[PDB]
């Protein structure tokens, strides 16, 4: 029953990980991607000129 | 039976972390951000030749040629910007599931229900495509492969785990296990130190490429996975499955982030893949089309609705100029935003 | 000077029949277009034929105004001897271009059910564009006798005819012949062997309920019979006025009696243009479905 | 932009062998072979040939000039309900399931009821094959086994009069191998309007004549498809 | 998260009647077809019997078809198996399978070894 033995013990490991509360994550999402929109064309169509393509 | 208890009481702890690790939703943070509105992507560019159904593509770091596999047994690399067919290479086995791009772009990776990931090389010294390598040894069909360079590979089967494979000596150098079920899709981090998998058992898994060793374990979902992605910024990552639901974990958080779904979308994910900001989320489903929604607000954003079978694969490029889509109609299509 | 051919509906009858046929066939007959191109689009080679065929149907369409007015002013034509060569000769003639085409179409449907694994060479789309091509060629030359004769003429009567002559030439009267004989009875034969090989290689099928069956045989028996409703007055006349002259030229007194018959006769042949775009398309579940969305896309 | 024009000359000479390609690949039937340990579908491969960690094995023959390929699972795990989506345009799907084995006959019926009524499955017309019948009538004979005893509705069942028994054929293995057959055709005819059809045959793991069999029903898919796509239907 | 836990079951006489119960957490219950499956000492995972989303179909093997019954409660979320005049080869580990996807009339894998959602299952002897 080595089976059990495993799944116990990285389910031990799992549990002694740090964690960080989720508004830090949010936060972090949130700034990251208002750090980048404006180099997304997806987000922002830039302009057909520059665009491969057109 | 100790040790089921032990297994049920240290879950239970996990929970109540977890829990304690809870103190505000993202819809309640991200509530007074703009919303984006409508997106509305055009058909740039449609490309043919294909047999049959093609069942996986992937974009290049020129961001202008693109591999894409169909199960007719053709690997086709089309370049994007010209609509012209640069290289197609005919297959041992026509049953193929996956390919890669090699970050250098001197090799090709695909596999399928063959137990094999066949790597062939572009750049022979004959000029003609010949296969490098067939790396083997998986006890079940090969479901996604990806390059951490060219001569490392990482990809996964059916036999609930991931291997980590040499080129040069044939032989898997890692071998990741913890998946009680198939193995659907992995995605790399951006730094190539972690990577995260999908593996049919409403769960997915993160994998440490050096140490080999599973670190976090999310199971959130109520039913197979598909499709896994990652942040651009590497921190998170998104997972599509037959559920008609995506979910974004957070591997600090170590829980759900946030929930995509909507009441008239009832059918499975079938690809999911983020943008250059990670705003958008990309998503394929069975129901001939793809969705895109904020990854933020978690509103549908917009739709393509453009192809007549099952959207299988979705990939955008490294710079985000063009969104790749590729379904069971024997066509990729290339879309891209106006202004 | 001729036969003094007369009649009491020939400006009542024809003119209202193609008013009809104009107003009936000119949208089905585009809406038909529209379903073929999508066939097309699916890679599906019948639909280039349902294509030609409609295109076919619709320049008879577009030539139908000036013989309303031909007829409604008691058989008399105003425009010239060139718009005769042009309009009077697609309306002789593309009648035999769309019968072709339904015979193509029924050979195609043979091949396909009757032989679907031996003739994937032939069924393929631009095999069936070099088919068409090679109909389009073939029934433009093998009718183009008239470009190389008159075809207006003016009676001692009021009557100005246009491409016919009652008192008739022999290169017309062989033409006529022809035209029965090549023309219509052939094509017909080989579609209906063609329908009858289809029903033959359908009554075998075991996936097929008795139902489906019974379909496919009221549908085939139907393409048959309207085709041979529409074209066999017309070409018993002609085929009965020719046989009369080749042997008494001088029996004019027949021409005048089957005057009438036979210009109402050539009326009732413009049925087919209405009836291809609704029997080929509009009762088969997938065209309608193509035909309802597009009218939708067009409507909004 | 003498590149360019090179670029172009590959590309027309791709879409040439590509074309080639297309030719060939609409000239063969691709066919899904699916069964358990005990049905003996490796002896059908075996015996079909007369015309490692591998996953699958490709089995490629020749009946009336036609090119058929099949595909058998070889190295996969019992979960299957992914992978099978790959053979969602196959031209039909050949199920061995073992008639003289009741106690997995039922498992055998429940895994052809799923594929019945998969969604991807929807389309493509199983081909049943009924193996190993002379094992199944020597069980009927010896009378130690009875069916009864795994499907009750066996005592009410009745031989139907289309049945068409074999010479010498004992009324008692008609009738079990005919209640086999309706029990998987009223799964056949459960879900399914005219998309895809079921053909049962009785057959023996020594038999030249599969094939053959094979060859028809896949000729009768054919036909049906280019009913419907030919509007005939 | 998917937990399919199984109540129920014990050292019961031939002839007897038994109500086995499944809790389900994890996911949403109303919108998944619901499964019984046994694995007898020795055995395989044999199928036992199937119940619908709505509970509107049902379908047994011919062993248990007149014997045993399926119900559901999705305002519980939970499935109830009752089995009565219970006979001496039936004792087995019965275990509550979910089928793979919702909103599918199709259960491909719910007999397969170290199927994910499958419950660890209760013991019945008798
Ligand atoms: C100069 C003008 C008056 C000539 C008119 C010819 C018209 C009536 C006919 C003759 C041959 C016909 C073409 C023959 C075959 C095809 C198949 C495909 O390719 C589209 C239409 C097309 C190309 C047809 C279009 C109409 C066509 C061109
Ligand atoms: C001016 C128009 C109305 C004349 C055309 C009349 C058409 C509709 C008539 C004439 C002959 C008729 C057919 C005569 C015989 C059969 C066989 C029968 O088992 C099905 C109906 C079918 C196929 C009839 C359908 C309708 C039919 C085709
Ligand atoms: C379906 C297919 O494979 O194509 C066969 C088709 O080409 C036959 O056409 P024809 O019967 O020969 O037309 C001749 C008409 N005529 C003589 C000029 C009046
Ligand atoms: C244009 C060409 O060369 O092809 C002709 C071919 O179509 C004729 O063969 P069919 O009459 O269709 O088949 C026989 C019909 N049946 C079975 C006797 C009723």
């Amino acid at each position: 029953i080595a089976q059990a033995r495993k799944l116990v013990e990285q389910l031990k490991m799992e549990a002694n990980i740090d964690r960080i509360k989720v508004s830090k994550a949010a936060a972090d999402l949130m700034a990251y991607c208002e750090a980048h929109a404006k180099e997304d064309p997806l987000l922002t169509p830039v302009p057909a000129s520059e665009n491969p393509f057109r | 039976d100790q040790l089921r208890q032990e297994a049920e009481q240290l879950k239970n702890q996990i929970r109540d972390a977890r829990k304690a690790c809870a103190d505000a939703t993202l819809s309640q943070i991200t509530n007074n951000i703009d919303p984006v509105g409508r997106i509305q992507m055009r058909t740039r560019r449609t490309l043919r030749g294909h047999l049959a159904k093609i069942y996986a593509m992937h974009w290049g770091t020129d961001s202008r040629l693109l591999v894409s596999a169909s199960q007719d047994g053709k690997l086709i690399i089309w370049d994007s910007y010209t609509t012209n067919k640069v290289h197609a290479i005919p297959l041992r086995s026509s049953w193929v599931m996956t390919c890669a791009y090699a970050p250098s772009g001197n090799y090709v990776a695909c596999g399928g229900l063959d137990n094999i990931c066949s790597i062939y090389n572009l750049k022979t010294r004959e000029g003609n495509v010949r296969v490098s390598r067939e790396l083997a040894g998986h006890t079940g069909y090969l479901s996604c492969c990806r390059f951490l360079d060219d001569n490392q590979i990482v990809t996964s089967s059916g036999d609930t785990t991931c291997a980590l494979w040499d080129i040069e000596t044939g032989q898997q150098t890692t071998t990741f296990t913890g998946h009680t079920g198939d193995v659907m899709s992995l995605s790399l981090a951006p730094d190539t130190r972690l990577f995260v998998s999908g593996a049919c058992d409403a769960s997915a898994k993160l994998w440490d490429v050096r140490e080999g060793m599973c670190r976090q374990t999310f199971t959130g979902h109520e039913s197979d996975i598909n499709a896994i992605c990652f942040f651009p910024n590497g921190n998170a990552f998104a997972t599509g499955s037959d559920d008609a639901t995506c979910r974004l974990f957070d591997l600090r958080a170590d829980q759900e982030l946030m929930t995509y779904s909507h009441d008239n979308i009832i059918c499975g994910i079938t690809s999911v893949s983020f943008s250059k900001s990670g705003r958008l989320l990309l998503a394929g489903y069975d129901d001939f089309n793809c969705n895109v929604w904020d990854a933020l607000k978690a509103d549908r954003a917009g739709v393509l609705a453009g192809h007549d079978n099952r959207v299988s694969c979705l990939g955008v490029t490294d710079d985000g100029m063009a969104v790749a889509t590729g379904s069971w109609d024997s066509f990729l299509k290339i879309w891209n935003g106006s202004s | 000077e001729g036969c003094h051919v007369d009649s009491r509906v020939d400006h009542l009858f024809p003119p209202s029949l193609y008013i009809f046929v104009i107003g009936v066939g000119l949208p089905t007959n585009c809406l038909a277009l529209w379903a073929a191109y999508r066939q097309v689009q699916q890679r599906n080679e019948l639909g280039v034929y349902l294509m030609n065929l409609s295109i076919a149907d619709l320049l008879y369409i577009c030539t139908l105004p000036l013989w309303v007015d031909y007829f409604l002013h008691h058989d008399n034509w105003i425009h010239g001897p060139g718009s005769c060569k042009l309009f009077g000769f697609i309306f002789y003639t593309n009648i035999y271009i769309s019968i072709a085409f339904l015979c193509c179409i029924s050979v195609d449907r043979y091949l396909a059910v009757a032989h679907p694994l031996r003739f994937a060479r032939l069924r393929r789309v631009k095999t069936a564009v070099a088919v068409s091509s090679v109909v389009w060629a073939t029934e433009l030359g093998a009718n183009s006798a008239p470009l190389f004769h008159d075809e207006l003429f003016r009676d001692r009567y009021n009557h100005t005819f246009c491409f016919e002559k009652f008192p008739m030439e022999g290169w017309v009267a062989w033409m006529n012949l022809y035209r029965v004989f090549v023309g219509f009875l052939f094509p017909w034969a080989l579609m209906l062997l063609s329908y009858r090989g289809i029903l033959r290689a359908v009554r075998g099928s075991v996936s097929t309920e008795r139902q489906e069956k019974a379909k496919i045989k009221r549908l085939a028996l139907s393409l048959i019979a309207i085709v041979l409703v529409c074209f066999a007055p017309y070409h018993v006349l002609l085929l009965s006025r020719s046989a009369i002259y080749l042997g008494r030229p001088w029996d004019c007194g027949f021409e005048e009696r089957v005057f009438s018959a036979y210009h109402s006769s050539l009326a009732f042949t413009s049925l087919n243009c209405v009836a291809d775009p609704i029997l080929y398309c509009l009762v088969n579940e997938g065209a309608r479905s193509d035909v309802a969305k597009a009218l939708h896309n067009l409507l909004r | 932009s003498a590149e360019d024009k090179a670029a172009v000359e590959r590309s027309k000479m791709i879409e040439k062998q590509l074309q080639k390609d297309k030719q060939v690949y609409r000239a063969t039937h691709r066919l899904l072979l699916l069964g358990a340990d005990n049905s003996g579908k490796s002896t059908i491969v075996k015996q079909m040939r007369i015309y490692k960690t591998s996953g699958i094995f490709e089995t490629k023959f020749q009946v009336d000039k036609v090119n058929f390929h099949m595909f058998d699972v070889g190295a996969q795990r019992d979960e299957r309900r992914k992978w099978i989506q790959c053979f969602n345009d196959v031209t039909a799907i050949i199920f061995v399931v073992d008639s003289s084995d009741y106690n997995r006959l039922q498992e055998a019926l429940n895994d052809f009821k799923s594929i019945w009524n998969n969604r991807w499955l929807r389309t493509i017309s199983v081909i049943l094959f009924l193996n190993k019948q002379d094992l199944l009538a020597e069980k009927v004979l010896a009378g130690k086994s009875k069916i009864e005893d795994y499907f009750p509705e066996f005592a009410r069942y009745t031989t139907p009069e289309d049945a068409t028994p074999e010479p010498g054929e004992d009324p008692r293995v008609t009738r079990a191998k005919y209640f086999i057959r309706d029990e998987f055709l009223r799964i056949s005819t459960a879900s399914g309007d005219g998309r895809h059809y079921c053909y049962p045959h009785f057959t023996c793991s020594v038999d030249t004549e599969n094939a053959r069999r094979i060859f028809n029903d896949c000729r009768d898919i054919i036909q049906r498809m280019h009913l419907r796509q030919y509007e005939l239907l | 998260q998917v937990q399919l836990q199984e109540s129920g079951g014990g050292l019961v006489q031939p002839g007897g009647s038994l109500r086995l119960s499944c809790a389900a957490s994890g996911f949403t219950f109303s919108n998944y077809k619901m499964n019984w499956v046994r694995q007898a000492p020795g055995k395989g995972l044999e199928w036992v019997s199937d119940i619908s989303q709505s509970g509107a179909s049902i379908s047994y093997t011919g062993s248990v078809k007149g014997r045993f019954t399926i119900s559901r409660d999705n305002a519980k979320n939970t499935l109830y198996l009752q089995m009565n005049s219970l006979k001496p080869e039936d004792t087995a580990v019965y275990y509550c399978a979910r089928c793979p996807a919702p909103f599918t009339r199709d259960c491909f894998d719910v007999t397969s070894t170290t199927y994910a959602y499958r419950g660890q299952g209760t013991q019945v002897t008798v």
